[PDB]
RNA sequence: UUCUCCAGUGAGACGAAAACCAAUGCCUUCACUGGCAGUAACACCCAGCUUCCUGAACGCAUGUCAUGCAUGCCAGGUUUUGUUGGUU
C-alpha cells in the first residue's frame, strides 16, 4: 500500500528517523517488522515516491531497498529453480538440435518469440557458473557478443500450468 | 507508456478474475458429469 | 549479382459462437508432434521510448533479460473461433 523499507544498519535507529519523518510526505510510521521501517508514504504501493528515498535519508546510515512484498531476496534474484535464458540465437539461424546441447542441455528448451532472442535455457548445470561462462563479453555464438544471465521462471511451475491447462483442453469440447 | 502497461495489465486482469474463472467452473464439472 | 547461416510471406552482419485453408504465435513432445490453456505491439541489443446468494497482511497471486520499485482482490444486479489474410 505504501512502502517497506529494509535496509540501514541493523543495528539501526529506525524508530528515531521514522518519528522525526512525520510530516509530509510521509504520514504513517511504524518501524516493523522483519527489517527495518514501514511508512505510508502512499499510494502506488512499493512505491514510485521510493526512488527518492534511496539518497535522502541516509543521514543515517546506509541505505536502502525496498519493497511490497515477497520480500525475501532469494527467490525473485539468488535462486529459484535454476533457469536461464540465452540470448542473442536467431529462429531461422538455428535448429533445435543446434543450441540445444551446444548450452549442456538442456530440457527443456524453447526459444522466442520471434523477438529473438530470450530464449529459455531451462536448464541443469544447475546455472551457477553457466552463466559467468557464456556471458562473459563472448564466447561468440554464433558471431553475436551472446549474453547470458539468470531467471527467475519456472520449472515444475509451467508443468503444472500444463497439466490443469490439458484437463481443460480434454474438457472443452 | 507506464500507464498504458498499467491499463493493458488492470484490463485483463479483470478478464482472468472473471471470464477465465467463470467459463473453467462449467468446464470442470463436464469431467465429473 | 556483398557473405554468414536453416527450410521460401526466410534473419544476421556489412556496404455473440464455431472451422476449413496458408502463414505465424504460444503450449507440449523429440520432431511442425498433437492442440487452444496463456494474451497490447514488436525479427535481439529500448521484453511499454446498494437488493440476493456464493466468499474473506505488507504478505499471498499474476509477472520477473523489467527503474514490472507493475497491476489484482466480489459472482448476481458482427462479434466469436489464439492472431492476420482466404473460405463456409
Amino acid at each position: 500500500n505504501g512502502v517497506y523499507v529494509k535496509n540501514w544498519g541493523t543495528g539501526s535507529v529506525a524508530d528515531a528517523t521514522n518519528v522525526f519523518s512525520a510530516a509530509g510526505k510521509v504520514v504513517k510510521v511504524q518501524l516493523r517488522r522483519q527489517r527495518y521501517a514501514l511508512v505510508f508514504f502512499e499510494n502506488s504501493a512499493a512505491v514510485k515516491k521510493a526512488i527518492d528515498l534511496f539518497n535522502e535519508k541516509e543521514v543515517l546510515g546506509q541505505t536502502v531497498l525496498v519493497v511490497p512484498a515477497k520480500a525475501s531476496p532469494k527467490p525473485d534474484a539468488h535462486e529459484n529453480s535454476s533457469c536461464v535464458f540465452v540470448s542473442p540465437i536467431f529462429r531461422p539461424s538455428t535448429t533445435k538440435a543446434q543450441v540445444m546441447e551446444l548450452f549442456a542441455g538442456v530440457k527443456v528448451q524453447r526459444l522466442r518469440m520471434y523477438r529473438q532472442n530470450f530464449a529459455y535455457a531451462y536448464l541443469d548445470s544447475p546455472a551457477a557458473a553457466k552463466k559467468f561462462v557464456e556471458e562473459k563479453n563472448g564466447t561468440a555464438f554464433r558471431g553475436h557478443t551472446l549474453r547470458v544471465a539468470l531467471s527467475a521462471r519456472s520449472l515444475e511451475k509451467l508443468r503444472a500450468r500444463q497439466e490443469v491447462a490439458n484437463v481443460v483442453i480434454a474438457a472443452h469440447r | 507508456a507506464s500507464n498504458r502497461r498499467a491499463l493493458r495489465q488492470r484490463d485483463h486482469s479483470k478478464k482472468h478474475t472473471r471470464k477465465v474463472h467463470a467459463q473453467r467452473a462449467e468446464v470442470a464439472a463436464f469431467q465429473k458429469k
